[PDB]
């Protein structure tokens, strides 16, 4: 971004900083982060998550469709797999073998799009329909693995770190379901102050300091624990 | 084995030629074999009472200058806790929270023949000028 | 017109188990008549009349089980079905129904339910179809709890299904919801439905079944059933209830109804090694898996020491979807249809821009040969997870991107017409691949390799550019976090902050940016040495594919991924070897991309992430050794 | 093939010493072996599987065996043409040509690499026709026949599998094909290996699952008797898991106690057979000896699955014994596996001294080298932990548990505990006698997190019982037929099951 004649700081001067674990323990740590959730949601503090089909493979869709009904995500940071197995869950019952995928994104590549496919009635559940539905601004970045891809997902990378970017801006908190390349860039893109949630059944949680905290069990299991604890700060 | 009544045995009369137990024997290595609950037959010469055993362990321990622990994760507890401080233990394993033993004491994370065969390169590397 | 139903007395538990059967026996006689059939000695597994048969009108089809334990109950069975004037059918003494068990008419009678998957046959449904004229909606039952479709679906009257989907697969909870709506739909939980909820008899808006829990009765008079509760558990013991200790002779008739079925049977053969390999066992499991059913016809053995064997299977599916899927699974395994039954492949003609009929045929990585005008044509530009273009003035086929699909492009549909044609001791592995990749070098033939920054962190650097200038390397495939930690530990001799979000990093990707790419800041003598800049010296093409992680990208990472792919796809032509050594994603992108004859190394430390469908070699070690002991073996085949 | 080496000998009126290659690179035996005169061979023993190797070994003196290294090997230093007192090879290490001529060989090297680019050196352009007459062959025939679903299962691809990495061949008769499912279509196969040794070797695995001999060929079984004392006749047959019956006087006799690991004793007036192990043997006993006359015969779903079977056996079906861990308690799993001792869901209890100070330290001291030996002292002081729960010092727990309702626990001891409970065996021999006994009659095993002790408890127990094994590592997931693993943690397991089984009966 840099521009030409701008006046870039140099060197050190003048420079200053104002600034797996038994289910047992991640229930206690799964309360902890559920009730700085609350506590956040309860005022005008944004959530914002970044997911990966790990969300979908574990049983977790239905937790984070909840999570996204009930007001506790305002951004959501993906690629094309998560929206792709999402939607063949939401359609078919079942997710990953490679022929219904292609199916898949045939069928949104007919509607040209997620939205599009929601307002027709080929999405009727899963987490885009409740972005779609409730109102939620969502990225889907695009990998060289990327089947189709669907039309929402930004395939110039560019355009999609911009995207990433402005969805980020008043984050108190993100809840990141471990996509390691994912999470890495967009704890890249965060400042300090913000409370990193990083849920991952890999010791894959190197997450560089607290300023968060790191979670070891399942990331579907995580969720259940999460949705269970949050519905009782709404009895 | 347990028809020629032992390890020594077995190496003296020629059905042992090569390997671990038999250059114990031969160099006239003390060894000590600890029993477990699956031990699918005793070796003449594995201790099955471990009162016994962990006698034996502490007398063959002292005077040791390092402890080299070579994949016996129940093993190499036990005989850390028969270990004084003083000694260096080197604790090798793939797992590798099992190499969590706690600058006086060395883990390795890797396979631990491979860290056997490097360990031998560098010995000859080392004891080899000729 | 009227209600009759079938039951049968029992002639320390067994005290209670009568008396239970009596209560029953008048609750039943409060709703309907009750007509008794006498019992017999040897036989006390009699009482559970449901599995007698299925009776609809006038006509019973004899209930034919699976196991050898209640088959003398069959014939006293009929017996009694002759007495009373039903015209009795008996099915193949090779295809197994277990009667009302597993068959249940929707209470409308619109069509009837009936399942398949443990004791009763898919094959069984036409001839149930046709002996009783109705229409037959296949489930296949997925759990051994309820291995009886009614312990887990029960039709209820008002258009209600009271049944457990987790009892059932996908395909059959889909035909389920498509034919009852939600609101229609009373869910039972597990705990009510291993307590045979299900088996549960229901006249008009009457439910008699044994002791269930207050929420689900609740959830029963919401819609306006009552319910009336007998005690049961005697036969609960023997894994029957209330609706397995009766049968419903009297079934309502819809003279608008006829036979249907959605069944589909069809021949396949299927020639080769099927001995060995366990091809042949594959294939059926694969056919099982996908909710069909088979009967193994022929099995003939060429020449007898270790010849090739062929053989026949007939092959039914309940959906012509269904038989969709599990023909294109066969057919990756040979599977040609038997020669006189040979047709050639249909297409339809492509509507909108990059979009396919939905009935489009899905290519594999496997060589496939498309009957065009009944001729045989290879298949171009073999590709997995595309669609195949045909051209029909010249003889081509061709795998094709849904995005790259034209308008007007005839693409393939249907199936017919297809053919196709931690560890150690890893210095084993790699003496293989160092030979195989002399073998490759020696001869004219493409090795690539896919990289990624581990190959760095773990010291991998040198070998590897080793490998680029022995002519080891004709294509690399990376990204944009490899190129500057190559080129950071070249330059500053350290790599991630450390000994080959750190400040190394974003000053190497800003000289570079100076430069304007690599291959300048090569020429400027600012990279020396490293992957890259042997790969810029000895000219060797590379693709650095972009990531959402870059870090203000390199002038050589393509940002656009469609591009990049393009260009992904180029690189990897005519291959033979692809040694990858990266994470899954890149790695898995350059497999989607290649086809079955391609050689595959994957090298990797996670021993649960070396997973590729042998013609593929897996290794979980670290790539540093790896390539270390690959350099080694391959001077050995030079010094 | 190896079938080709009969044939081989009938027509040459020549002895056939079968080698069985391994390695893919040396696919050929002029690839990778050279016999020369002198008595000198050639070769790269990697090329060769262990029992060629031995025999190989057997056949010539180590003063008689040149070894090359894996350089000359892959550079085809065996394919090389020799004339009594010439050998003509390629370009061979300096090291092996000194080698070389300290035999009576003088190396003549020529260069055949493009050749060597297409599998072949210099001797495989030759073929020598002169072979001097200075018909045996060590091959062992034998037919079999498996009775069962061969195509619904992979029992054929298993045997055939287990064959071949035996060193042996196979063939396969004509398949002959039921009309139904009920039907069982069965064939039988020729089995041919080159020793009499791994014939019998193949065999003992191929009895395994069926494998019956052919109804004409053999009715009888061979025994020698116990000579040595705690020692067993050099080719006693080892018993396996799977229920097996013997061939005694043409009669059928099922063995009792059936233990892996063992040998089986026969009797002829009381017609029984037994398994005892090795160091339980006693001299004239009479040892079953050879192959001839044996016979044999997911999230949390896997959860429910468990929890019914446990329900259905809990019915007076057969002893539940539960094998526990300090794992256990480490991850929260006290309380409910106290709940399972309490409602009558275990029978025995078997585990050692760390579970059993881990416990009672959770009860005595919360805290939901270190305090241990306090409480080990404390429970030294009384005697053992059932007079520590008679006294007022253990109220609750899983020993708790166990004491009150008077649940058999037998602690094993190991290298690693910590001065041990009273309770604690610590003389294996008489642990592993204990654990025999309260296994006895089993239906389920519980197994928690114990990889090493599992695996010992499990050799234990006989084939017709099914199996939990639990832990977070597939390393201590073993299996067999009956026995299902979860890769869950041990105390979410037991807290899933106390959930499915309570309300449940």
């Amino acid at each position: 971004d840099l521009q030409v004649g701008d006046r870039v700081m140099v060197g050190v001067e003048g420079i200053r900083t104002i600034k797996v674990s038994s289910e047992r323990r991640v229930e206690l740590l799964v309360e902890q982060i559920a009730w700085e959730m609350r506590q956040i949601r309860d005022q005008g503090g944004k959530i914002v998550v970044t997911a990966g089909p790990v969300v979908i493979h574990t049983g977790g869709a239905q937790h984070l469709s909840h999570l996204v009904r009930e007001g506790y995500v305002h951004a959501l940071l993906g690629g094309n797999a998560i929206a792709v197995h999402d939607i063949e869950q939401a359609t078919m019952g079942t997710s990953l073998g490679h022929r219904h995928h292609l199916k898949i994104i045939n069928s949104v590549r007919r509607y040209g799009g997620i939205r599009q496919a929601v307002e027709a009635g080929f999405i009727s559940k899963g987490v885009m329909y409740e972005c779609v539905k409730n109102n939620i601004p969502y990225c889907l970045a695009g990998s060289i693995r990327d089947d189709g891809p669907l039309p929402d997902t930004e395939m110039n990378l560019v355009r999609a770190q911009s995207r990433y970017s402005e969805l980020i801006q008043g984050a108190d908190m993100i809840l990141m379901l471990s996509s390691m390349l994912h999470s890495i860039g967009v704890g890249n893109m965060t400042p300090s102050g913000v409370k990193m949630v990083c849920v991952d059944i890999n010791p894959a949680v190197v997450t560089k300091l607290s300023d968060s905290v790191g979670v070891v069990t399942d990331v579907g299991l995580f969720l259940s624990l999460l949705v269970r604890q949050l519905q009782q700060l709404t009895r | 084995v347990r028809r020629y009544g032992g390890i020594r045995q077995a190496v003296e009369a020629g059905f042992i030629s090569k390997g671990v137990m038999y250059e114990c024997v031969k160099n006239n290595i003390p060894y000590c074999l600890a029993g477990s609950i699956r031990d699918d037959g005793p070796l003449p010469d594995t201790e099955m009472n471990l009162v016994r055993a962990q006698s034996r362990y502490s007398e063959l321990i002292q005077g040791a200058d390092m402890i080299l622990m070579l994949s016996s994760m129940l093993h190499s507890i036990g005989v850390g806790n028969m270990t004084p401080s003083g000694v260096k233990m080197v604790c090798v394993d793939i797992n590798p929270a099992v190499v969590t033993k706690l600058v006086e004491s060395v883990g390795v994370v890797t396979d631990v023949g491979l860290f056997l065969s490097l360990l031998v390169r560098q010995l000859q590397q080392l004891t080899r000028p000729y | 017109d009227d209600i009759r139903i079938l039951m049968c007395p029992p002639d320390s538990s067994q005290e209670r188990a009568v008396e239970q059967w009596k209560k029953l026996h008048q609750t039943i006689k409060e709703c309907a008549i009750v007509d008794l059939v006498k019992p017999a000695k040897g036989w006390p597994d009699m009482v559970f009349t449901a599995n007698a048969g299925l009776v609809l009108g006038e006509n019973v089809v004899l209930s034919r089980f699976y196991h050898k334990e209640r088959q003398g109950e069959e014939p006293y069975f009929k017996a009694w079905f002759e007495e009373n004037g039903f015209t009795v059918y008996e099915l193949p003494q090779d295809l197994p129904f277990e009667g009302a068990g597993d068959a249940l008419f929707d209470r409308e009678g619109r069509w009837l339910w009936a399942g398949y998957g443990f004791r009763s046959e898919l094959d069984s449904h036409p001839y149930i179809a046709k002996w009783l004229d109705t229409e037959v909606v296949s489930l296949r039952l997925i759990d051994e709890r309820f291995y009886h479709l009614d312990t887990c679906f029960c039709p209820l009257s008002g258009g209600y299904l009271l049944y457990y989907p987790p009892a059932f697969d996908a395909y059959s909870n889909r035909v389920i919801e498509m034919r009852i709506p939600p609101e229609k739909r009373i869910i039972v939980e597990e705990l009510d439905a291993v307590n045979f909820a299900c088996n549960a008899v229901n006249v008009n808006d009457i439910i008699i079944m044994n002791l269930v829990s207050r929420t689900l009765k609740e959830k029963l008079a919401e819609a306006g059933f009552k319910v009336r509760e007998t005690p049961l558990t005697e036969f609960l013991k023997a894994g029957g209830a209330a609706k397995c200790l009766t049968l419903r002779v009297t079934e309502p008739i819809l003279p608008d109804v006829h036979a249907t079925v959605s069944i589909e049977s069809r021949v396949i053969r299927m020639e080769g090694h099927l001995l060995d390999a366990g091809i042949l066992n594959q294939a059926l499991d694969l056919v099982v898996e996908n909710s069909g059913s088979f009967r193994v016809l022929n099995f003939n053995l060429g020449v007898e020491r270790n010849s090739t064997s062929s053989a026949e299977v007939r092959v039914s599916a309940p959906s012509h979807q269904i038989m969709e899927e599990i023909m294109t699974e066969l057919i990756d395994l040979g599977a040609v249809p038997p020669p006189q039954e040979l047709c050639d492949i249909n297409t339809e003609t492509v509507t909108q821009g990059g979009v396919a009929p939905d009935d489009f045929y899905v290519s594999t990585i496997y060589p496939t040969e498309v009957r065009v005008n009944c001729e045989w044509v290879q298949v171009t530009g073999q590709r997995m997870d595309a669609a195949i273009v045909v051209t029909s003035n010249p003889p081509s086929a061709r795998c094709v991107l849904l995005r790259d699909l034209q308008v007007g492009d005839r693409v393939m549909v249907g199936v017919e017409g297809i053919r196709t044609i931690s560890e150690r001791r890893v210095e084993l592995l790699v003496e293989q691949i160092a030979w195989e990749m002399r073998q490759i070098r020696d001869q004219g033939g493409k090795i690539v390799v896919t990289a990624g920054p581990v190959v760095i962190h773990t010291g991998g650097a040198q070998h590897l550019s080793h490998l680029v200038r022995e002519g080891y390397v004709h294509a690399l495939l990376g990204g944009n976090a490899i190129a500057v930690h190559d080129i950071e530990q070249a330059t500053m001799g350290t790599s991630l902050g450390v000994d080959m979000g750190h400040r190394h990093h974003l000053k190497i990707i800003n000289s570079v940016r100076r430069y304007g790419g690599i291959r300048q800041a090569v020429e400027a003598g600012f990279i020396s040495k490293g992957v890259m800049y042997e790969c810029v010296k000895n000219n060797i093409p590379y693709c650095l594919a972009g990531s959402i992680r870059d870090d203000g990208p390199l002038p050589d990472t393509e940002m656009n991924l469609v591009r990049a792919q393009s260009r992904y796809s180029e690189l990897i032509q005519g291959a033979d070897m692809i040694l990858m050594l990266s994470s899954m994603l890149h790695s898995i992108g350059v497999g989607n991309m290649t086809p079955s004859g391609v050689k595959m190394v994957c090298v990797d430390i996670n021993p649960a992430v070396v997973t590729k469908l042998v013609e593929s070699v897996g290794v979980v070690t670290d790539v540093g050794l790896f390539l270390s002991l690959l350099v080694r073996q391959l001077q050995q085949l030079t010094r | 093939e190896l079938d080709s080496h009969p044939y081989i000998a009938k027509w040459l009126d020549t002895e056939v010493v079968s080698l069985r290659l391994i390695d893919e690179r040396f696919y050929h035996l002029d690839t990778c072996f050279c016999p020369l005169s002198g008595g000198y061979l050639l070769y790269y023993p990697p090329a060769f599987d262990a029992y060629s190797n031995r025999v190989i070994e057997m056949r010539i003196p180590p003063e008689k065996r040149i070894i090359v290294e894996e350089l000359d090997a892959v550079n085809f230093a065996c394919n090389a043409v020799n004339v009594n007192d010439i050998i003509i090879m390629n370009l061979v290490s300096r090291t092996l040509k000194e080698k070389l001529a300290e035999a009576g060989f003088k190396v003549r090297e020529t260069p055949l690499t493009e050749f060597l680019k297409a599998g072949g050196a210099a001797k495989c352009l030759t073929l020598r026709v002169t072979e001097p007459i200075l018909a045996t062959v060590s091959i062992e025939s034998r037919v079999i026949r498996m009775e069962g679903h061969l195509l619904d299962a992979g029992i054929l691809n298993q045997a055939l599998d287990l064959v071949v990495e035996n060193s042996g061949s196979f063939r396969v008769l004509n398949f002959n094909l039921g009309v139904e499912r009920n039907s069982t279509s069965s064939a039988e196969v020729r089995v041919s290996a080159p020793s009499h040794q791994i014939m019998e070797e193949i065999m003992t695995e191929l009895i395994d699952l069926g494998a019956v001999p052919p109804p004409q060929e053999l009715c009888d079984i061979n025994t020698e008797t116990v000579t040595q004392g705690g020692v067993a006749p050099d080719d006693f047959y080892v018993s396996t898991i799977y229920p097996t019956e013997v061939r005694v006087n043409c009669e059928w006799v099922q063995v009792t106690g059936q233990r892996m690991d063992a040998a089986i004793v026969v009797t002829s007036n009381p017609p029984s057979a037994r398994c005892v192990l090795l160091r339980d043997l006693q001299v004239g006993d009479r040892v079953m000896v050879g192959v001839e006359g044996i016979r044999t015969i997911r999230v949390e779903l896997l959860v429910e699955q468990i929890a019914w079977e446990m329900r259905q056996i809990r019915d007076q079906g057969g002893k539940i014994v539960v094998t526990a861990g300090p794992v256990v308690i480490h991850t929260g799993g006290a309380q409910h596996l106290s709940h399972l001792v309490r409602e009558g869901y275990v029978h025995a209890l078997l585990g050692g001294n760390a579970i059993a100070v881990h416990d009672i330290e959770q009860a005595t001291m919360g805290t939901s080298h270190r305090h241990h030996l306090k409480i080990i002292n404390s429970v030294r002081r009384y005697g053992g932990i059932r007079q520590a729960v008679e006294a007022g010092f253990i109220s609750k727990g899983v020993m708790y548990e166990c004491v009150k309702n008077n649940i058999p626990y037998c602690l094993a001891g190991s290298i690693r505990d910590d001065g041990p409970l009273p309770d604690t065996e610590m003389n294996l021999v008489r642990a592993q006698s204990r654990y025999s006994e309260l296994i006895q009659g089993a239906d389920m095993i519980l197994m928690l997190s114990s990889m090493l002790h599992s695996i010992g408890v499990g050799n234990m127990t006989p084939s017709g019982v099914k199996m939990v094994c639990v832990d977070i590592n597939p390393a201590v997931v073993t299996g067999s037929v009956e026995s299902v693993g979860v890769v869950t943690d041990v105390g979410l397991f037991l807290s899933l099951l106390v959930r499915q089984l309570q309300q449940l009966t």
